[PDB]
RNA sequence: UAGCUAGUAGGUGGGGUAACGGCUCACCUAGGCGACGAUCCCUAGCUGGUCUGAGAGGAUGACCAGCCACACUGGAACUGAGACACGGUCCAGACUCCUACGGGAGGCAGCAGUGGGGAAUAUUGCACAAUGGGCGCAAGCCUGAUGCAGCCAUGCCGCGUGUAUGAAGAAGGCCUUCGGGUUGUAAAGUACUUUCAGCGGGGAGGAAGGGAGUAAAGUUAAUACCUUUGCUCAUUGACGUUACCCGCAGAAGAAGCACCGGCUAACUCCGUGCCAGCAGCCGCGGUAAUACGGAGGGUGCAAGCGUUAAUCGGAAUUACUGGGCGUAAAGCGCACGCAGGCGGUUUGUUAAGUCAGAUGUGAAAUCCCCGGGCUCAACCUGGGAACUGCAUCUGAUACUGGCAAGCUUGAGUCUCGUAGAGGGGGGUAGAAUUCCAGGAAUACCGGUGGCGAAGGCGGCCCCCUGGACGAAGACUGACGCUCAGGUGCGAAAGCGUGGGGAGCAUAGUCCACGCCGUAAACGAUGUCGACUUGGAGGUUGUGCCCUUGAGGCGUGGCUUCCGGAGCUAACGCGUUAAGUCGACCGCCUGGGGAGUAC
């Protein structure tokens, strides 16, 4: 990316998601290793290896149940410079909840139940769905 | 000590007088974006021992001049 | 649009002007009667119709419909207008309000009274 | 409306106020504020909240409550704890009033009233009985603040104007195809009850205090006096011939108003015939009007109903949650860029951004939820929640941000070649072409080529210069992308000054030095970056491969031509996007008047 490393990643992955490749490969920052190992634990995809260490890169696996493809509606809300700090008790649950919304929290990028186990929110990072 | 508003200077061409700008950041009130709003603020000092372009540490003091109520307290940067 | 161009200005609004310019925030305005006049309508409608330019009180002068069945004007008295605008003739952007000081009632109606100079007829 | 400002901006000093002070006077210093919108002209009192919106957001500031500003119009002060002083003084005037002409009085933006401008907004009311105020040792005085009463459907929430039964489905009204139908169980007539108003009689609480007596452990002469506590009588309301309860008549006093073509709930007939008329838009009327006028019947609402005026809503129709720009209004003609906005990649670290935790604080009253009181409801009300806020301590390090340290892909310099109407100057000169000399500029290549940021630019060779490209290496370590103003380059003509005159429009066209910035300056498609089914041709390279070749597989770059998914109102776009996105800039919000008035 230019000018976001996550929101440019969030075109390479949902075009997998319209024409069924097995695997997806992006250019793999630190932070782009704890992206990803969130959607593969909360079962959105399957199983990624990190590899390179002057090109540190990834080999997500993805998941399409039939023709139709598991990963349906994820959305970047903030990005750069549009920030939305969310205070924990306004969250975004995401359509109706029966998704999952990814928050930077303190503790970490996995955020379901930051609503009630952790305990604080931060800035949104996409919801999914 | 109050927060020890920290700022800059922008000029001094004024006997024992400086001219401090503070950054600021702010919520846009209907739009929701941060923009990096400044202040400008005359402050008392005698020593001239802070230069055009320092770091500066400030409280409040009783009004001295028009226009100037605040006093150095030290300086954490040189020019 | 880009939000770094709602803040170096607003959204600025669509602006709506007023068309019963007889206001001055009041809904009725005391008139002195010019003429009368008796002008054709447009193309679809025939059958001319009776107007008449009102000397208002405010300062203006302007022209206003003389609606309902026949009228009683001699043109040295006073009227009341209205507003709602006729769209028939162009420039009469009034009415003018049927029964009222110096500018009596139609010659018996019997349905919608009210709306002009009629009231209840004998019992 | 882009510049403003000298007591202006700052410092020693005196002087000055209850207080810091340029608050003032001499002196020195030369500043101060400003695109994060100063001075300027126009308009406006501000908040808690009211209205509307599901929300954000939008117009509002009347009532009750917070805070300033003003007392006929300009000034200055005196007293005072407090004023630059509404029912005080002085200086003027201005109106206004009064005068023996010399002079004196005047201020409803107090309540109640007149004139008047007005669409229109009320009584020359009663009481100190309540709760508050002032003065007091209280008594009490005083209070056009408050407590009340008249005025007016202006608004809100009740409430009645009767309920049974009843057809022969009555006379009656219009419809009638003359079979009838409908109004209509409607009425009549039998049953039945009096709310409220009429009228009659008793009849809560808003009243505690105060004053009088009489007791107490009071402190002092131990019982004088007084202060406090408890007891006893008399008491004390404007409203108010009160609220409410009770008594008697007799269906008895009590129903309008708009619409009836479409949106929009309800239809048929007479009269009129593009005349009279309706109307919110669509529109109706020129012999059969479900729209005009009238009559029966119907609809909706109701003591009100319509009309007009006024704000939001529908309006995603100024869109942050919630838009758009290839043709529907809309991408500056094009370039670098200043202030602005925005970060590759790893570690350290700080804790401002933000999250968390409390502690302050957000006046009470409205909004909201459980609960009380008026015979219910409006309304009055107890407690909560909420007031989305700001400031502080403690905590958190994932993102972001400043400081410190790095690494190679963004970018950038070098080497090295390659292709080319990129220009500037200098002269050159014909495949061609009028006059008696020379003005012009390509025939060919010439094209779907090719250059450049665009307008653009084509003879030939050299000269100074411009950009891109490829093959490898090398090192720089975020150094970048974008742009309001800003500054350049700017098709024709026109014009300026200095000449010419053929091809041929009589200057001008042509070179040149200056203005002029204009247009289909129309990819009618900002820019960079990364991603996604493709297929055939263009042209520039250059690696591998018997190169054994004109040639294959790659592999660079830009430009064509048709087409998947996706998208678009279609038409269509479609790896050079308009498709999925991110950062930033320009611009539009119905047509005419108008690219016009000043
Ligand atoms: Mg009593």
């Amino acid at each position: 990316s230019m000018q976001d490393p996550i929101a440019d990643m969030l075109t390479r992955i949902r075009n997998g998601q319209a024409a069924n490749k097995a695997a997806v490969t992006m250019p793999s920052s630190k932070l782009k290793v704890a992206i990803a190992n969130v959607l593969k634990e909360e079962g959105f995809i399957e199983d990624f290896k990190v590899e390179g260490d002057t090109k540190p890169e990834l080999e997500l696996t993805l998941k399409y149940f039939q023709g139709k493809a598991v990963v349906e509606s994820i959305q970047r809300v903030s990005r750069p410079g549009l920030r939305i700090y969310k205070r924990k008790d306004e969250l975004p649950k995401v359509m109706a909840g029966l998704g999952i919304a990814v928050v930077s929290t303190s503790k970490g990028v996995m955020t379901d139940r930051a609503a009630r186990q952790a305990g604080l929110g931060g800035e949104i990072i996409c919801y999914v769905a | 000590k109050i927060r020890t508003l920290q700022g800059r200077v922008v000029s001094d061409k004024m006997e024992k007088s400086i001219v401090v700008a503070i950054e600021r950041f702010v919520k846009h009130p209907i739009y929701g974006k941060f923009i990096k709003r400044t202040t400008k603020l005359h402050v008392h000092d005698e020593n001239n021992e802070c230069g055009i372009g320092d770091v500066v540490e400030i409280r409040e003091c009783r009004p001295l001049s028009k226009t100037k109520s605040w006093t150095l307290v030290r300086v954490v940067e040189k020019a | 649009a880009t939000v770094n161009q709602l803040v170096r200005k607003p959204r600025a609004r669509k602006v709506a002007k007023s068309n019963v310019p007889a206001l001055e925030a009041c809904p009725q305005k005391r008139g002195v009667c010019t003429r009368v006049y008796t002008t054709t309508p447009k193309k679809p409608n025939s059958a001319l119709r009776k107007v008449c330019r009102v000397r208002l009180t405010n300062g203006f002068e302007v022209t206003s419909y003389i609606g309902g069945e026949g009228h009683n004007l001699q043109e040295h008295s006073v009227i009341l207008i209205r507003g709602g605008r006729v769209k028939d003739l162009p420039g009469v952007r009034y009415h003018t309000v049927r029964g009222a000081l110096d500018c009596s009632g139609v010659k018996d109606r019997k349905q919608a009274r009210s709306k002009y100079g009629v009231k209840r007829p004998k019992a």
